[PDB]
């Protein structure tokens, strides 16, 4: 729900943005600090969602 | 035996030390930008933002 939105905690993985990036399923993909095709390359730990 | 009895030598020593060394220094401002390192910003986005 709005009020009650879920979490979820991810690490210790090997991610694949590319294939939900060419993903049309998604009405919107905004990214803010960094380029959507730039996500290969770089990566991080303690993922939140 | 007394000692700084040279001050004006090493004021003039001491005066670009420390002008280079702040020159070094500014290396590590924002002045804005979400970084201050020029690898990381173009790693992490795209050539138009």
């Amino acid at each position: 729900s709005v009020y009650a939105w879920n979490r979820k905690r991810i690490s210790n993985c090997v991610a694949d943005y590319s294939v939900l990036y060419n993903s049309a399923s998604f009405s919107t993909f905004k990214c803010y600090g960094v380029s959507p095709t730039k996500l290969n390359d770089l990566c991080f730990t303690n993922v939140y969602a | 035996s007394t000692a700084s009895a040279l001050g004006k030598l090493q004021d003039v020593v001491n005066q670009n030390a420390q002008a280079l060394n702040t020159l070094v220094k500014q290396l590590s401002s924002n002045f804005g930008a979400i970084s201050s390192v020029l690898n990381d910003i173009l790693s992490r986005l795209d050539k138009v933002e």
